């Protein structure tokens, strides 16, 4: 039930999302930089602006409080993080519902349960799969897309073993 | 100023919505302080900047003017040269101006300079065209109408009078100043007692407020003690000073007044004011500490919204006049507002410059010779005339008598001579009319009333006929007022678009190379537009301009005109 | 690029785009489809070769020398991939005359030939030339 | 001494003899300068603070303005000079004061003021009811903003009022209309001031000096903050105990809030 | 070459810049295509 999108990032997911809104018939903002005043991201969406004057290149996506003034300006009532910011803060996510503004990624236990390593561990254990001490390793990833009402499918694996070191 | 700030003041505005024209005026009568009318958005510039202030640098400070004058008594937004003007040179709409500032100003009374003959208009127009105009002005948000005349002929004023008080908004009857009521040997028809027996003439006709119009600065501090104190207790009216400042006595008239018991009067921002404009807000606050009665403001706002103006004020410095200080001689001429410059610029382009001196002396003189008038728009313009012509042939109170069957007289003062400016104070000279007219009949009645009614029928079919189809009220009312003007805005609009969207230095100078310019068109979306540079001339003298708007690399043509 | 197979998902890159030190620099996300794996790697390398960006370096001709290897293609590869694969990073640039060539053209509109002073440029008889 | 003495012979009469501090002590030296020389002494108050304002000052009160003009008339100055330098002082002021040392002292009082905030001739308007003996004035074309107010302006002013100036007004238009033409010759020293402000009654730089003071703070770095440079002005007058500002003391401070910016 | 062959077009030459160099557009075989030439002297 969404009228309008804010996404809080930059580049080809913030672009790659507001095409995914555009097909759903939805309204889409943009935040920048002062750096990002002519990147490609600014104008392919309805609505852009400044996340503020005094805000630096890096502080600009990551400032939980200033991103979220924006939205509420711009009767924005969900954000998407996309990838790389505040997409895994457990902050951020929090702020995002209380202010009314719907977060699209899992729930709030989700990013903490998740984002600590230790936490990550113990949590697999509780479902037992495999962990402990890695010849000639492949690197694989599983998709999955869960709904909120338990209907959780999985889209098959990818082969991410093409790397240098990070 | 938030918006969500300004939706929460009250002011003149909702207090008009809540009780009605009578019920402000009742309420200005009650207020101990003076109550001031900002005019930044009118007159200043009127009178500074030849009303060339475009509506996108007001729009920028609405918000802050709506909390600063908070409890102004209107603002000055509209009529005046500003219709025209906006059309005409600014190619805006002047209807889009009043309807964003109203929107972001919904706190304080909006104001308009309406004349009575014609509105806001350049010829005559039937009764019909002046109920639209009123009609319409007030549904897009105009309170205070402010009806003059140009000679104080009070029959001029009513049909105005008629269409505000159907349109249930505020009807301001003016008065314009002129002679020297200090002064015996001045007039005998300009005495005190003729302005009491008008006051008391506009308030048996109805008008809510009145207003003292000094369109020349002419009002001596004394004489606004005098005035003011008589007309008080002449009459129930609250009463609403206009002046300039043109004699640098602006100031000490405005205290006078005060001192005198005047209910409202008109001040500009500082970096707005002085010279031709009206006395700054800014100082008058100061002048009255520790006399008897406050000045009702935001000084700190008034200081934040100078600097502003300072600012803006300089996009516009090519229209800036060569009046740089106070001229005393307005006493012996009597030229209202900017004529003293823009009869300059004109009577050079006519080989006088060098004797503009004679011109200033003729001036005087004729208007002794048309009988002594009341001398503001137009009637300003049909004394001006006289004098140009009147030097450059040589011309004599008598040789225009004489040689007058010859004589061959500008169209503005046939037209005056015609009655089609209306009826002056102290009738026509009979031979000086007779030389004039060559023969024609002068009205007997009010211009307006030999005209045929318009019918808007007709105009309509006819725009939309033109244009792609869907037509205005404002559009219809506009085209009837100002035929070619709107013609000539038309086509722009279908050309460039709305232009009233661009900042003030683009606007007029366009850009440079390296340039990025951002034009606002909704909340958060605008056209980025980057200048990458400016080609060398094609063949058919074509320039090719390389832009990158929106990111996106774009390319356009324009043909070079040398 | 686009054609059969080819996905392009937008970043940094248009026009004339300038891109900072700030953000990781990503121009272009590239992915190519079909339905064998080989068929997509020589699809890959179609339209990596297709792509011209110019005023930055890229990692295209990296991403090139993954795709043709062997042992890429081989599908049979871990994580150990690039480490013990040294020539990956063996990278000639192929002499791109179209760029060398406006380089010189320019240069030479703008500052003249050594021995020869600025006219009007010839090529001026239209007499074309026997053959 | 020997300036006042070559100063008298070469045609000086009237000699406006002032402090940067208001400090008396500093000015007998050239009093006895002009006495000696059979000229006229006059002996300059320079106005701050503002007296209708008790918050402003507990020391520039309309009592420190009679206690230092009966100090002058002491010294045996012939005419009271009140230098309101900065125009500072309010039309409502200017009719205080001049009422109190009008019955303080017998000396003739003569008022100087600059018209920086638009109010000006309104001073002399008060000033003249208060009993004022001389006033300083320019031609209107010479006049206005940062410079004396204008006397062909105060002429009309005054009409119907009981006093009146005492000058030729016709002759006035004359020497205006002269100095306008000549005033152009002159347009590259023009000041960029073209309005009336009436944040000096805030910061109190007298003269032109809040121009300077804003070049100088271009012509470093602080063009954007010079809101910030104002305030500090401001407040570097109390920092130096609240002095006043004239001629050099007025750099000290302009000197002083740069650096402290 | 046989059969491959450059098209250039030069559009247009700019004003300098700061750093001192100019900047030329030009179309090359179904391109947009934008070079940077220092200017000595
Ligand atoms: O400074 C002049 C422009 C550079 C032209 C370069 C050409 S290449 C062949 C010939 N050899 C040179 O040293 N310069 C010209
Ligand atoms: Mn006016
Ligand atoms: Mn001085």
């Amino acid at each position: 039930q969404i009228k309008k999108l804010l996404v809080a990032n930059r580049g080809e997911i913030a672009i790659r999302i507001f095409r995914a809104a555009a097909e759903l018939d939805i309204s889409t903002v943009a935040i920048y930089s002062n750096e990002d005043k002519s990147s490609l991201h600014r104008y392919k969406a309805d609505e852009s602006y400044l996340v503020g004057s005094d805000l630096g290149p890096a502080e600009s996506y990551l400032n939980i409080e200033r991103i979220i003034d924006v939205a509420k300006q711009a009767n924005v009532d969900a954000i998407h993080p996309g990838y790389g910011f505040l997409s895994e803060n457990e902050q951020f996510a929090r702020r995002c519902a209380e202010e009314g503004i719907k977060f699209i990624g899992p729930h709030l236990e989700h990013l903490d349960m998740f984002g600590d390593k230790v936490k990550a561990r113990t949590t697999a254990i509780k479902a037992d799969l495999p962990v402990i001490p890695i010849d000639n390793p492949k690197h694989i990833e599983v998709q999955v897309i869960g709904d909120e009402h338990g209907n959780i499918v999985h889209l098959f694996e990818r082969d991410c073993s093409v790397q240098r070191r990070h | 100023v938030s918006s969500s700030k300004i939706a929460s003041f009250s002011g003149t505005k909702q207090l008009l919505d809540e009780v009605g024209p009578k019920g402000v005026a009742e309420w200005v009568k009650k207020q101990d302080d003076v109550l001031l009318t900002d005019t930044t958005f009118r007159d200043a510039h009127q009178s500074l900047l030849a009303t060339r202030v475009r509506t996108k640098d007001m729009i920028n400070i609405a918000s802050k003017t709506a909390d600063v004058f908070k409890d102004g008594f209107s603002l000055e937004m509209w009529g005046g040269a500003t219709f025209d003007v906006a059309y005409n040179f600014l190619k805006e709409n002047p209807w889009e101006r009043l309807e964003r500032l109203r929107k972001a100003i919904p706190n304080v009374l909006f104001q308009m300079l309406l004349r009575a003959s014609n509105a806001v208009g350049y010829k005559n127009y039937p009764d019909n065209v002046i109920h639209k105009f009123v009609q319409e002005s007030a549904k897009a948000g105009i309170d205070v109408f402010r009806i003059f005349d140009s000679l104080n002929w009070v029959d001029q004023m009513k049909v105005a009078n008629e269409a505000v008080q159907e349109a249930g908004k505020i009807s301001e009857g003016t008065i314009c100043y002129t002679g020297d009521i200090l002064n015996p040997e001045r007039s005998n028809i300009y005495t005190l007692e003729y302005y009491v027996k008008l006051a008391k003439e506009l308030e048996r006709e109805g008008f809510h407020i009145l207003a003292i119009k000094d369109m020349a600065g002419l009002l001596k501090p004394k004489a606004a003690y005098e005035l003011i104190g008589e007309l008080k207790s002449a009459v129930d009216l609250p009463i609403h000073l206009h002046t300039h400042d043109t004699s640098g006595n602006g100031l000490l008239t405005y205290k006078q007044a005060i001192d005198a018991g005047v209910d409202i009067i008109d001040t500009a921002v500082a970096s707005m004011s002085g010279l031709t404009s009206q006395p700054s807000a800014n100082s008058l606050y100061y002048a009255l500490n520790g006399f008897p009665r406050h000045l009702r403001t935001d000084i700190e706002g008034m200081e934040s919204l100078s600097h502003y103006w300072s600012t803006v004020r300089t996009y516009y410095s090519d229209f800036e006049s060569d009046i740089k200080s106070p001229n005393t001689e307005i006493y012996q001429h009597e030229m209202p507002g900017g004529q003293y410059s823009n009869l300059s610029q004109q009577a050079k382009s006519l080989g006088l410059g060098e004797r503009f001196d004679e011109v200033k002396d003729m001036y005087r003189r004729v208007n002794f010779l048309f009988g002594d008038i009341v001398k503001v728009t137009p009637s300003s313009k049909v004394v001006g005339d006289m004098a140009l012509y009147m030097v450059q042939n040589d011309l004599d109170e008598q040789s225009v008598i004489t040689d007058g069957y010859k004589l061959d007289f500008p169209e503005s003062v046939v037209s005056f001579f015609k009655g089609e400016i209306g009826q002056p104070v102290n009738g026509f000279n009979k031979d000086l009319q007779a030389v004039i007219l060559k023969g024609q009949e002068a009205l007997t009645a009010r211009p307006g009333e030999y005209l045929e009614p318009v019918d808007f029928e007709k105009v309509r079919e006819l725009l939309e006929e033109e244009q792609q189809g869907p037509v205005t009220e404002q559009d219809i009312i506009s085209y009837v007022l100002y035929p070619k003007v709107y013609e000539q805005y038309i086509q722009t609009r279908n050309q460039y678009g709305n232009l009233s969207l661009l900042d003030t230095p683009t606007f007029f100078f366009g850009m440079r190379n390296g340039e990025t310019v951002e034009i606002e068109i909704d909340k958060g979306k605008r056209l980025i537009i980057k200048l990458e540079t400016i080609s060398e001339p094609d063949e058919n003298g074509n320039r090719t301009i390389y832009y990158a708007m929106n990111g996106q690399a774009r390319r356009i043509y324009i043909k070079d005109e040398n | 690029s686009g054609g059969a197979g080819v996905r392009l998902d937008a970043g940094d890159g248009f026009q004339g785009a300038e891109i900072s030190p700030y953000y990781d620099s990503l121009l272009v996300k590239l992915s190519t489809h079909a339905i064998s794996f080989k068929q997509a790697e020589e699809k890959m390398v179609r339209s990596l070769r297709e792509m011209r960006i110019r005023g930055v370096k890229t990692n295209i001709p990296f991403l090139i020398n993954v795709m043709k290897n062997k042992k890429f293609t081989s599908g049979d590869y871990t994580t150990k991939f690039i480490e013990e694969t040294p020539e990956l990073f063996d990278i000639q640039p192929s002499l791109d005359r179209g760029t060398k060539t406006l380089e010189y053209i320019g240069n030479v509109t703008i500052n003249g030939f050594p021995n020869v002073e600025k006219r009007p440029k010839p090529d001026y008889e239209l007499a074309s030339i026997p053959t």
